[PDB]
RNA sequence: GGAAACUCAAAGAGUGCUAUCGGAGUGCGC
């Protein structure tokens, strides 16, 4: 009888997560792009101004499907998120739901940082241990649990 | 002009090609490398090749009517 | 042993084989196997050394045949009643297990029955099980003729 | 502990083919295909069976074999069953391919490829002993020049040490692996990228797999035996990826 | 045109208070000023190149073409080291030494920026571990005495590589005029 | 096609053997053929170096079959006496090895050397 | 494999029209079984002709992009390539006719000084062509006479014209009033059909190469498939994530329509929305 | 346009006419790429139209080498010249779905009217015919694919390695592991000859203790009736007189006959076994001199064969370190440092004569001189 | 309570099995 308890991924400390070297990989998602636009900050230069390090953004196919699905009010968001500076993942699961796609994607790798803004996703991300989220705030970004913010 | 040079050329190509392919029917995958074995298999293919050439002489002497 | 004594090397296997050995349907298999084989080649030194090995190992088999025929004839000479009843290759194991012929004759019918499987006998006695019934006589020619528990009786 | 002469029970494991050897301290043990000769110097259990016959078993030293550490750390399912055909990208020498061979058994085959030469002659000198393996001494980056001699393997496995790991396994699996078939790769982080660290390079490699149509399903890290490698198990979908 | 990088700088002498000479490992012998980080004149391989290991003691094989192809051509030829270098103080000529047997005495030119092979003394088979010069005479005529210490081991480690006929001694040469 | 194929040229020779001398002064080096193969089949070996002019060449040619099986780079050097002078020892050592240690201050030069010789091979 | 061969930053402004050619040069053999040629005109006065390396075959073993650049006086609005003898026509301020051995336009073929929104050549009787200009006008031209030949004026501006690859004298015409007209050429007084089911501007149409189905794609976020012989919609595709389909094309297999939205994607669709693509057994096909 | 396909197989070359076509645009769909997997639809798509088997094993290896470097050969060019039609220039040129772009230009060079193609359509069509394998060929062969590909793989691997098949240590392994067991078997069966001939002549185990000359004189004297011929016993063996008068004074005797005849058969066959030992030991002496001469000269021939047998193979002995050549019994303070010296010199000689291509004796001799100087240091 | 499946019926899974006027001539097609 096969039980399955996932081991704590061995590039993690107690909660320090030494696998997050300063060239970062972030996970952009949908209402974070929308709030970045309606707070009028940029994306790559905004992340650089918040983290003082070179950040590579990533968007998944599930989040791109959500951004296409949300209609023509966010054509600015879609034109911004088809940026050649960002990269793109490729998901393989059923149901384009950004929340469980994101939190599954990060809890089986523990190396991405999650750039989110909605309440349930922030709650699940800060529930699971040792991955940093960032969010919009005022006219800049804000990091929640990176060990070296400065 | 139209002598048996056709039959003689195809006899020559028969001799060298049947010798080579009898050697490659033996020595299956690995070219066997010892002096007396190579020499004795060359004697074996000389024996089989001349056993073919004597059959050529036999059912040509039955044919002859020519040069 | 006879096919290594006949072939020698695998290269000579295409133009010859005996038909007194490997009857009529393993012949083309061993010829195509010697055609497409994956082992290497050996020279005449180790060839004739393993040839002499094949000589000794075919002489062992012919001598074993001659010696078992000798054992049949000699048991028929010494104790012809027992080998007329049971069989020579069972009476020989009986006598040579019990030692002397006299010290096998001085033994009851029950232990002549169970003379072989005594270890299953004694572990079945010292635990609580049921003792066996054939032992060494099971390879005789008649308890194989019987069927069921008729071989026990 | 586990000296030569103790009596060890041989219990079967979940992955059919391998066995647990439970003594006073446990071992992982595969049933030897050619009895009587160890291949890289490992210890051998030797059981007797009843005409008395005697069959032997080899231990599986996880500090010197790759997938043994994944087996002992506990993978959900491999694809190396006792009947399948198994391709082995980056077969170094006998030291793991003999274990995969005698897991596979006398019916299935193991096609072991290798690029270097001196491990190639060691692999061939081992390969003459047991018959269920095929040694190939060709580069794993060119699966169109040993396409002549293999066909339609049922699970591939990968230990090659090159930074085009995903391209190697993608080309070999498109050329040879059947649909709904397994692919077990073993990434070495410090080998394929020295700059960025282990979890980032693992996520980049598994993203390259799910771009090359292998749907991954297991990631194990095998940390107490080797450092910073990982075993990534995947299926080859090709039809209905999601 | 077969040359190679510098391995080690080994021995020195000050010709004057504004130049000096270094005899390196790889056969380079270098005249330096006190003004430049670069050397002025780096003469190449000093005493020649060592003779290669022969075609019978390189690979233990039998066939001569295999034991000659294991020499890999000239690609493992190694230079004679400068074992000891010594200049006569405030003069033109300096003396080197190796286990090539021959004390090669160069001479610098009057513009103090080059030197050429003046002479070669083929008298001391062995490693030349240090070289001294003691002179006599008058203001005009000078009778110099090149002493050198000659051994069968280098003065730091053992490192005997192809030494033949080399006994522990003192090499004297009474050069004149 | 000789038996000592990855033979290093001059500048790469000089940088790998000053890394050798730094390792010998940092107590991170194993000197000699049989200690080299012992640390090689123990596993702690960043890379191993042989000398391509030992008078039997096979007494260190046995090291390729171990090292390229256990996936560790290996380099021939054209002088055993220069490698002895590099290791800082009287007699000429012909086969050196650098142990693995993440508490040693030549990790950067070791990795630069290892990348250069993996590109060389 | 649904992937891209190469990309190009082709121009600066809006790209306007591209088509592919097998362009027969005269000082060069047509190497059209190893590399494939496409050319594209934009509104920054350039018409670039490009090669593409393509592994359709494996004959050979390098001249990747930008074979040449025709440059024009005014802007450019569309092209299409005459499929014989390596000639191609463009539209802009007035329609021009180039071939790929000249940097200058070989001919100029307008009625008056009026811009031309789109063009199309035939699929047979190749030497004639049609175009549409923002005088709400359909023009025809004939290169054999090297002149325009007739001109009708509709009530709204024709966006995209498309010839029939089996009739050779019928074309469809997609204009901003919400109905694709279907004209016969040699009697241009009566639009012999009108396909009349949209709600917004009819942005593009194309014939299937089987010669009887029309794909159309509207300015409203929907595409429709018509038959020729009916005049109403057979059926309709739409999705939530496409907006303002601007270009639809049948594929040459005549089963797959390639639609391209304004969101960025180039989606594909089965024309028959229920016929699958596997080869089927004979009782199933029956 | 894919209408002919070429597949290469380890029994022969196959060429398939493509009856109908695959869906090109939807060629990533599930309902298309399961048709390659199932069989009832693949034979709707590909039929066999030619299959020429190369029949020579070496010609199969040569075809495999020419394909593996990407070059045409005689049988491939022969079947393409047979099967591929001359597509005349009015229609088209014929197309051929081959497996690799390295092979492509070498058939386009030879046949002008063919045109090779390998996109993913040719890739997965060849993948489908590789998956279905034998069930396409509908019986046009004699022999399955896997044993033939096993042989062809081993041959191709050895031809790539150019592995020296004269460096044979397995012969010495089996030689010494047969030799010691055969000495034990000769000794046991000679004890049986002694214990069986004791019933006929029990004062022979005292006089003639050697097993081989015991068996040979048991072959000489059948029954105790010799009594006169003294001039043959020094040949077959002074003690002649002892065995002659003990052939009449002893008479601890059973007079049995047929068992004496089988004793004679057994004794002459055990003598044959002794002759076989006395030649096999000399055989592996000279084979030790041929295969491993430096270690032979250093340590001795049978001690060397014992040491390679303990190691398992000569390559395994060489890749052992020089401190783990500790073996008990062999290499027989001042009694231990000489054995350590002999140990790592034996490992040095093992490295020389294994990793050489074919070894010499000069390094074994100078190794012998070095260790003898180290012994005379005492 | 153990079930002989060889009395028969209703059903469920796994495995294997197939294709889509007659010869010339005569105006003739490359
Ligand atoms: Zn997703």
């Amino acid at each position: 009888l096969t039980r399955n308890i996932p081991q704590v991924s061995s590039a993690l400390f107690f909660q320090y997560n030494q696998a997050i070297k300063p060239p970062y990989q972030v996970l952009i998602d949908t209402n974070f792009i929308n709030f970045s636009i309606q707070k009028k900050v940029d994306i790559v230069r905004g992340m650089m101004d918040c983290l003082l390090a070179k950040c590579n953004p990533l968007i998944t196919d599930c989040v791109m499907a959500e951004l296409e699905k949300l209609g023509p009010k966010y054509r600015i968001a879609l034109k911004l998120a088809r940026d050649p500076r960002i990269k793109r993942l490729s998901c393989s699961h059923k149901g384009t739901y950004a929340n469980d796609c994101l939190v599954h994607r990060v809890l089986q790798h523990k190396c991405y940082i999650v750039a989110t803004n909605d309440a349930g996703l922030k709650q699940r991300i800060r529930k699971i241990p040792g991955i940093p989220l960032m969010s919009v705030g005022g006219h800049a970004y804000v990091i929640e649990k990176l060990p070296d913010v400065f | 002009a139209l002598r048996g040079d056709i039959a003689l050329t195809i006899f020559d190509v028969c001799m060298k090609t049947l010798g080579k392919h009898y050697i490659n029917k033996h020595k299956g995958y690995y070219a066997i490398s010892d002096s007396k074995m190579n020499i004795e298999l060359n004697k074996e293919t000389l024996n089989y090749l001349f056993s073919e050439s004597l059959r050529y002489i036999k059912l040509f002497d039955e044919f002859l009517d020519l040069e | 042993a006879r096919i290594i004594l006949t072939m020698g090397i695998r290269s000579k296997a295409s133009e010859t084989d005996l038909s007194e050995i490997l009857p009529e349907e393993i012949e083309e298999r061993v010829k195509t196997a010697a055609e497409v084989s994956m082992g290497t080649e050996i020279t005449q030194t180790d060839l004739d050394n393993i040839n002499a090995l094949a000589e000794q190992i075919v002489e062992f088999a012919a001598y074993r045949e001659q010696l078992s025929n000798y054992l049949s004839a000699r048991m028929k000479a010494i104790a012809p009643n027992l080998t007329q009843l049971v069989g020579e290759l069972v009476g020989a194991r009986l006598i040579a297990h019990s030692g002397s012929l006299i010290s096998l004759a001085k033994s009851p019918a029950s232990t002549i029955q169970i003379l072989g499987a005594e270890k299953a006998l004694f572990r079945a006695l010292k635990t609580k099980h049921d003792t066996p019934k054939y032992g060494l006589l099971y390879h005789a020619s008649l308890v194989g003729q019987a069927t069921g528990k008729n071989k026990g009786k | 502990g586990a000296r030569g002469g103790a009596k060890v029970v041989i219990e079967p494991h979940r992955h059919a083919g391998v066995y647990i050897a439970r003594g006073k301290e446990d071992l992982l043990v595969t049933k030897n295909m050619a009895p009587g000769e160890s291949v890289y110097g490992e210890k051998r259990i030797s059981v007797e069976e009843p005409p008395p016959t005697k069959v032997e078993y080899r231990v599986w030293n996880p500090f010197r074999s790759k997938l043994a550490a994944g087996i002992m750390g506990g993978l959900d399912e491999l694809f190396i069953a006792p009947g399948k055909k198994v391709l082995y990208l980056g077969a170094a020498s006998g030291t793991s391919v003999s274990h995969v061979s005698d897991v596979v058994g006398p019916e299935g085959v193991v096609y072991a490829v290798e690029f270097s030469h001196r491990p190639g002659r060691e692999l061939i000198s081992m390969a003459k002993k047991r018959p269920n393996i095929i040694p190939i001494i060709e580069d794993a980056r060119h699966p169109q020049k040993y396409r002549m001699l293999i066909g339609m393997v049922d699970c591939v496995f990968a230990d090659v040490a090159q930074p085009d790991q995903a391209r190697i396994i993608a080309l070999n699996s498109h050329m040879f692996l059947k649909d709904q078939g397994g692919v077990v790769i073993s990434i070495k982080a410090n080998c394929i990228d020295s700059t960025v660290d282990a979890e980032t390079v693992f996520a980049r490699e598994v993203q390259k797999l799910r771009e090359e149509r292998i749907k991954p399903l297991e990631q194990l890290t095998l940390e107490p035996y080797e450092r910073d490698h990982c075993i990534v198990v995947g299926r080859y979908m090709r039809s209905g990826l999601k | 045109p077969l040359f190679f990088c510098e391995g080690s700088i080994d021995v020195v002498s000050m010709v004057d208070d504004f130049h000096f000479i270094t005899g390196s490992d790889n056969g380079n012998i270098c005249l330096w000023s006190l003004a430049k980080k670069k050397p002025i004149f780096t003469e190449r391989i000093a005493h020649g190149i060592l003779p290669e290991p022969s075609f019978n003691d390189i690979s233990g094989e039998t066939d001569e073409e295999l034991r000659k192809r294991q020499l890999q051509g000239k690609k493992l030829l190694q230079p004679f080291w400068i074992t000891s270098l010594y200049a006569i103080p405030y003069s033109n000529v300096f003396i080197s030494g190796s286990w090539s047997g021959s004390l090669k005495v160069w001479k610098i030119s009057d513009n103090l920026r080059s030197f050429e092979l003046l002479g070669e003394l083929s008298g001391a088979k062995g490693v030349v571990t240090k070289i001294q010069v003691v002179e006599s005479g008058k203001h005009g005529k000078e009778k110099f005495r090149i002493l050198a210490s000659i051994a069968k081991e280098h003065r730091l480690g053992r490192w005997i590589a192809n030494v033949s006929g080399a006994r522990n001694g003192i090499y004297s040469a009474v050069i004149d005029q | 096609n000789p038996k000592a194929f990855p033979l290093a040229d001059a500048a790469l020779t000089q940088q790998i053997l000053d890394v050798v001398q730094q390792a010998a002064n940092l107590r991170q080096l194993k000197k000699g053929a049989n200690e080299a193969t012992k640390t090689l089949n123990r596993g702690i070996s960043e890379f191993i170096i042989m000398a391509a002019d030992c008078e039997p060449i096979e007494i260190l040619l046995h090291l390729p079959l171990l090292c390229e099986d256990k996936n560790v780079p290996y380099v021939f050097v054209p002088s055993r006496v220069a490698l002895g002078r590099a290791c800082g020892v009287s007699r000429p050592v012909i086969a050196a090895s650098i142990t693995t240690n993440d508490a040693s201050a030549i990790k950067t030069q070791i990795y630069a050397v290892k990348d250069k010789i993996e590109t060389l091979l | 494999t649904r992937e891209e061969f190469v990309s190009f930053k082709a121009h600066y402004g809006l790209v306007t029209g591209l088509c592919v050619t097998q362009p027969r040069f005269h000082d060069k053999k047509p190497d059209l079984k190893s590399q494939n040629f496409m050319l594209s005109c934009s509104d920054d006065k350039t018409v670039k002709l490009w090669s593409i390396n393509v592994d359709d075959y494996s004959n050979k073993n390098n001249e990747e992009g930008l074979i040449r650049t025709f440059d024009g006086e005014s802007a450019f609005q569309g092209i299409d390539s005459h499929r014989e003898n390596s000639t191609f026509a463009t539209g802009g301020a007035k329609i021009h006719l180039w071939d790929v051995n000249r940097l200058k336009p070989v001919s100029d073929l307008s009625w008056g000084a009026d811009n031309i929104t789109s063009l199309k050549f035939n699929q047979n009787e190749t030497d004639i062509l049609a175009s549409t200009g923002s005088d709400n006008s359909i023009v025809l031209y004939d290169l054999r006479t090297n002149s325009p030949t007739q001109k009708i004026v509709q009530t709204m501006r024709t966006n995209a014209i498309c010839w029939n690859p089996m009739e050779a004298f019928n074309f469809v015409t997609a204009n901003e009033d919400h109905n694709a007209y279907y004209y016969d050429m040699r009697n241009l007084s009566r639009s012999l059909n009108v396909f009349k089911d949209h709600v917004s501007a009819v942005m593009d149409v194309d014939f299937s190469p089987t010669g009887d189905e029309i794909v159309t794609g509207s300015y409203d976020k929907s595409i429709r498939i018509y038959k020729t012989n009916h005049g109403h919609s057979r059926e309709i595709y739409h999705t939530k994530r496409m907006q303002h389909v601007f270009q639809v094309k049948y594929s040459m297999d005549s089963k797959y329509i390639i639609s391209g939205s304004d969101d960025g994607n180039v989606r594909l669709w089965r024309s028959k929305a229920w016929e699958r693509s596997n080869v089927k057994t004979t009782r199933e096909k029956n | 346009p894919i209408e002919y396909l070429l597949f290469e197989e380890p029994t022969g070359y196959a060429v398939f006419k493509v009856k109908l076509q695959q869906d090109d645009i939807g060629s990533r769909l599930k309902e298309v790429q399961e048709q390659i997997n199932d069989f009832g639809a693949f034979t709707k798509l590909i039929e066999l139209v030619s299959f020429a088997p190369f029949k020579g094993a070496a010609e199969a290896l040569e075809n495999a080498n020419d394909i593996s470097e990407g070059l045409v050969s005689e049988s491939l060019k022969a079947i393409l010249d047979l099967n591929l039609p001359k597509a005349s220039s009015k229609k088209k040129n014929i197309t051929l779905a081959i497996s690799d772009k390295n092979l492509g230009p070498s058939i386009k060079e030879e046949f002008p009217y063919v045109d090779c193609i390998s996109n993913e359509l040719a890739q997965d069509l060849i993948r489908g015919v590789r998956l279905h394998g034998e069930k396409l060929f509908k019986g046009l062969q004699s022999g399955d694919l896997e044993r033939a590909q096993l042989g062809l793989g081993h041959a191709y691997s050895r031809a790539k390695v150019k592995f020296s098949v004269q460096k044979n240590d397995n012969h010495i392994i089996q030689a010494i592991a047969l030799l010691d067991q055969l000495d034990k078997d000769i000794n046991t069966f000679a004890m049986r000859v002694k214990e069986w001939y004791g019933w006929h002549f029990p004062e022979l185990a005292k006089l003639v203790p050697d097993n081989y000359t015991f068996a040979k004189l048991v072959l000489f004297i059948k029954d105790k009736a010799s009594l006169n011929d003294d001039s043959l016993h020094d040949l077959a063996a002074g003690i002649a007189q002892r065995v002659i008068d003990n052939a009449r004074i002893s008479m601890g005797q059973d007079i049995s006959e047929t068992d004496m005849e089988n004793v004679c058969v057994f004794a002459q066959r055990v003598a044959s076994l002794a002759d076989y030992r006395r030649q096999l030991y000399d055989y592996l002496c000279e084979k030790m001199h041929t295969v491993a001469p430096n270690l032979s000269e250093l340590i001795g021939e049978v001690i060397g064969a014992r040491l390679i047998s303990h190691a398992g193979s000569l390559t395994n002995l060489s890749k052992q370190a020089a401190s783990t050549v500790q073996i008990l019994g062999a290499e027989k303070k001042n009694k231990g440092r000489i054995s350590r010296y002999l140990a790592n010199k034996c490992s040095m000689a093992s490295r020389i004569d294994n990793y050489s291509e074919e070894p010499s004796n000069v390094f074994g001799s100078v190794l012998k001189k070095q260790v003898e100087q180290r012994l005379e240091f005492y």
